[PDB]
RNA sequence: GCUCGCCGGAAGACCAAGGGUUCCUGUCCAACGUUAAUCGGGGCAGGGUGAGUCGACCCCUAAGGCGAGGCCGAAAGGCGUAGUCGAUGGGAAACAGGUUAAUAUUCCUGUACUUGGUGUUACUGCGAAGGGGGGACGGAGAAGGCUAUGUUGGCCGGGCGACGGUUGUCCCGGUUUAAGCGUGUAGGCUGGUUUUCCAGGCAAAUCCGGAAAAUCAAGGCUGAGGCGUGAUGACGAGGCACUACGGUGCUGAAGCAACAAAUGCCCUGCUUCCAGGAAAAGCCUCUAAGCAUCAGGUAACAUCAAAUCGUACCCCAAACCGACACAGGUGGUCAGGUAGAGAAUACCAAGGCGCUUGAGAGAACUCGGGUGAAGGAACUAGGCAAAAUGGUGCCGUAACUUCGGGAGAAGGCACGCUGAUAUGUAGGUGAGGUCCCUCGCGGAUGGAGCUGAAAUCAGUCGAAGAUACCAGCUGGCUGCAACUGUUUAUUAAAAACACAGCACUGUGCAAACACGAAAGUGGACGUAUACGGUGUGACGCCUGCCCGGUGCCGGAAGGUUAAUU
RNA sequence: AGGACCGAACCGACUAAUGUUGAAAAAUUAGCGGAUGACUUGUGGCUGGGGGUGAAAGGCCAAUCAAACCGGGAGAUAGCU
């Protein structure tokens, strides 16, 4: 049990890329950007109740920001997290 | 041929890391100066 | 989980 | 046997080894073992403070026992070892209550002989007793200082003491040295000298074997400039000053004992 | 006495 | 933990 | 082998 | 070439 | 795209360290790129790093660091006890195949394994900050057994040849398959089993150590590989069907044997030597206080858990260290073919590259090379440089010598190919069969097949058979230093330093001595056969005279002499 | 067996040429020495400036060494240019 607050704070977006979109197709994964403290049991258990999905697996990285420049000035995104959740086969996102 | 400068971040965090500036009093002053001169990076670390 | 201040 | 080596190599050629076969082939006693910390000659300041120490080949502690305090209960010598950490070579014996300690091997002791400490055991080489119970005239050795302490005296390859006489609650020892001094009786000896009397027949015969030592070598004050070493200096073969220590201290028979609190202990020094 | 144990 | 150095 | 020929 | 030497 | 050339113990591949997006895709060519650039490690944008098992974190310690109290020090601080950190070392577990533009032992498929928590069932002496065992250790050498791997045959599929020949003793390609689980073999180690008892292991112990009996003659521990299973699978030459000419989807033969064979594995072994070769935990075992129809242990089953962080990419380099897209530097791993002793060397494979200015021309001169009439060191400070020698087998080999050497001294002869002996020998390996069989991973015989020196004889080609690459010049006299080493990073490698050996000298242990206002620490967990200092410098023969001077050692009657009074 | 021998890797640096506003603030090329040891190398650790370390060259201590580097006394002083 992770509190209702809680999950609704570590699932922040769906990561859209070729990449998302083949896990989907193929291997039944939903591709998420997760809060950077988010936890593999956290994200399983936010998934499952706001998706209302049952979880296979989550599986998790953490994406380096780039360092970019605007304007002859340098900067840094951020680093953020992507989790890989594979869903049990016949939940259908 | 072999230069003088061969990383090693171990060694570079041992030798002049925020903890080793913090360790002796000297260490210490070093920080202070710095903060004093208002450089934006303290350490290595 | 949240010792951020949640 | 003190063994010459053929010279089928110039390190070779001056080889004299003195091989004991009777030494144990196999490990030692893992329970007295612990390790070494070599040095250097670097004291906890990180400086050298004896120079020439270095390398070497890695050494485990042998625990001998140097109090043989064990008294009563007799021993068995199951083998004699090699030890790295000193010149005499060291016996393992069996107590008959199943305790095991390691002493330093005297002249002639075996496998099988038979060891006692104690104030009741018997005049023979091996055993220990407080010198005021052995008679006057015998040669000892692993000779205690302080009654309790353990043996200081004559603990290297060959060495012994002899008690020349007994007056009061001192003994008077020759020690090797040729010093006279006097011990307290209460302490202990082992009869019989240290084994091993061919280890000063040994030849190392090359460089490399006082390298396998830890002895690095020395450097001559002569052969260095004057900021290195009183003995510095000179366009060619020079000296033309009196023999000094690095530290500019006479090293050709100035004397350096200082010790007044154990000048009383001392009948004759070695002169 | 010292870090070899004593 | 100790006289071996801990 | 072995410079004899082998 | 070797075993017999060389 | 075709051809050509270059590397191939690398100029290939995979990493650590270090770097940090350089990775992939699209787009752009100002600047950057020593030229142009449509290209880029450049600009811009988007994408990309998926783990119970890999690594980190984590448990454990080494050197060493810090260090409550403490000891010490004007202050700052120094040292150090308990502790606590600290890997470069010890400690659980995953493999093959498939897949992305870009990750994969991480995704998918298949098949596994480890540790821990709960719950249940059965049986139960549990219990540590303590004891013991174990972990746990060197160098060298030798040999056997293996595998990786290669080669050949067999098998299967394809081929019948741009120019004479090529249905064959012909050509090309493929012939791959893991962990795990089961089995226990070559080899290695050790006597087993019970009983009684004990000045040891701080207490205790049923454990370890010790002692004495009885009794059996075998048990036990360890272990590569092989074999079986994993696998009716996967992969598979190729063919077919699609092709947005990049590549997709489908279908799929044989898939064996022999021989050779590591530097890898058995092997933390074995043998041997002296210079005598971490620690601590995990682990196993023993009990203590305590718990005592429980806790807890044990096993079985079920069930849940195994988080977090790293993971892209370069990595002998254009991405790291060198200001550069810099001929420099940078630790580990992998190790194909032919020839070869070889990881040398030549040529190749896989794979990777042609080094980010080109085009002409064919002067002097410079650089790097090739050849040279006659002469042959006349050159020059000096044979500097060059030329030369160069392999294997056998024969042969001087002074001198410390008897090892000198020595590869010197010098010489043979060397390719073909046939025969023998269509392939000696040797190695060893099938089926046949015969005993603790009826098997066994022994005995057996030689098919495979591999394969060497010799001799007889032929034969060339100017030349160690044909290339590769690969000692040799001898004589003499100075110095015995020798192998070491050294002025970047003008000196030596005769200098060191060295074994020698001598003098100090040092009795709270050693002398050294680092330290000190505490302490080194010397040394050493103890005069030891340790420090000094000089000399293997070995051989030796090492003479001088103690007046300067030191040092001993003496101390007397002279002189400080504070003090 | 060996600070044994020949010889790659590996460690070194004897000779020559080149290079000397270099490809390189010490290299390249051809030769050269060691190559089981007093060997070599990775990671980490310790020694600190009149101090270290030195098989000793005043060598080395971050391209710096008969006293490192940085900051300060500091505008030292300069009968000299
Ligand atoms: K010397
Ligand atoms: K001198
Ligand atoms: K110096
Ligand atoms: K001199
Ligand atoms: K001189
Ligand atoms: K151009
Ligand atoms: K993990
Ligand atoms: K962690
Ligand atoms: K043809
Ligand atoms: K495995
Ligand atoms: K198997
Ligand atoms: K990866
Ligand atoms: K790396
Ligand atoms: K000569
Ligand atoms: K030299
Ligand atoms: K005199
Ligand atoms: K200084
Ligand atoms: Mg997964
Ligand atoms: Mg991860
Ligand atoms: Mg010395
Ligand atoms: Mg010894
Ligand atoms: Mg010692
Ligand atoms: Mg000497
Ligand atoms: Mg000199
Ligand atoms: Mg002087
Ligand atoms: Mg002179
Ligand atoms: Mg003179
Ligand atoms: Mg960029
Ligand atoms: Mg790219
Ligand atoms: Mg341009
Ligand atoms: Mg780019
Ligand atoms: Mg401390
Ligand atoms: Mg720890
Ligand atoms: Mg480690
Ligand atoms: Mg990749
Ligand atoms: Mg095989
Ligand atoms: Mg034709
Ligand atoms: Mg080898
Ligand atoms: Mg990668
Ligand atoms: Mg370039
Ligand atoms: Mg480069
Ligand atoms: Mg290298
Ligand atoms: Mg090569
Ligand atoms: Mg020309
Ligand atoms: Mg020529
Ligand atoms: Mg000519
Ligand atoms: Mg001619
Ligand atoms: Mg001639
Ligand atoms: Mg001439
Ligand atoms: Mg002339
Ligand atoms: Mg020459
Ligand atoms: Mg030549
Ligand atoms: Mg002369
Ligand atoms: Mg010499
Ligand atoms: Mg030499
Ligand atoms: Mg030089
Ligand atoms: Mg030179
Ligand atoms: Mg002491
Ligand atoms: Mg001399
Ligand atoms: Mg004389
Ligand atoms: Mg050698
Ligand atoms: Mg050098
Ligand atoms: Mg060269
Ligand atoms: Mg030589
Ligand atoms: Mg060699
Ligand atoms: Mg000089
Ligand atoms: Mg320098
Ligand atoms: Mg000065
Ligand atoms: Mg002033
Ligand atoms: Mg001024």
């Amino acid at each position: 049990m992770i509190r209702e607050e809680r999950l609704l704070k570590v699932l922040r977006a769906p990561h859209v890329s070729e990449k998302a979109s083949t896990a989907m197709e193929k291997s039944n994964t939903i591709v998420l950007k997760v809060a950077k403290d988010a936890t593999k049991a956290e994200i399983k258990a936010a998934v499952q109740k706001l998706f209302e999905v049952e979880v296979e697996v989550v599986n998790t990285l953490v994406v380096k920001g780039k360092v970019k420049r605007h304007g002859q000035r340098i900067g840094r995104r951020s680093d953020w997290k992507k989790a890989y959740v594979t869903l049990k086969e016949g939940q259908n996102l | 041929m072999k230069r003088t400068f061969q990383p090693s971040v171990l060694k570079r965090n041992r030798s002049h890391g925020f903890r080793a500036r913090m360790a002796t009093k000297n260490g210490r002053q070093v920080l202070a100066r710095r903060r004093a001169k208002g450089r934006a990076r303290l350490t290595v670390s | 989980k949240a010792x951020r201040a949640s | 046997a003190v063994v010459k080596c053929k010279p089928t190599s110039p390190g070779r050629r001056h080889v004299v080894k003195v091989v004991n076969p009777e030494l144990h082939k196999g490990k030692p006693f893992a329970p007295l073992l612990e390790k070494n910390s070599k040095s250097g000659g670097r004291n906890n300041n990180g400086r050298i403070t004896t120079r020439h120490i270095g390398g070497g080949h890695k050494q485990a502690y042998r625990i001998v026992d140097f109090k043989r305090n064990k008294d009563g209960i007799p021993a068995v010598v199951e083998r004699l070892e090699y030890d790295p950490n000193r010149s005499a070579n060291i016996a393992l014996v069996l107590y008959k209550d199943g305790e095991r300690r390691y002493i330093l091997a005297p002249k002639g002791l075996k496998a099988g002989d038979q060891i006692q400490s104690g104030v009741d055991a018997a005049i023979k080489p091996g055993n220990t007793l407080p010198m005021r119970n052995i008679p006057v005239g015998s040669t000892v050795h692993n000779v205690e200082m302080k009654p309790g302490k353990g043996g200081q005296l004559a603990r290297s390859a060959g060495t012994y003491v002899q008690i020349v006489a007994r007056d009061g609650a001192y003994v008077t020892l020759r020690l090797r040295s040729g010093e006279m001094r006097k011990v307290e009786a209460d302490c202990r000896a082992t009869l019989g000298e240290v084994g091993n009397a061919e280890h000063m027949l040994r030849v190392l015969g090359k460089a490399g074997a006082a390298r396998w030592r830890g002895v690095r070598p020395t450097v001559r004050g002569t052969a260095m400039n004057p900021v290195d070493h009183p003995h510095g200096g000179g366009e060619g073969r020079n000296f033309g000053k009196h023999p000094v220590t690095p530290w500019g201290v006479q090293t050709k028979g100035k004397k350096t004992r200082s010790n007044k609190r154990t000048d009383k202990f001392i009948v004759r020094r070695r002169s």
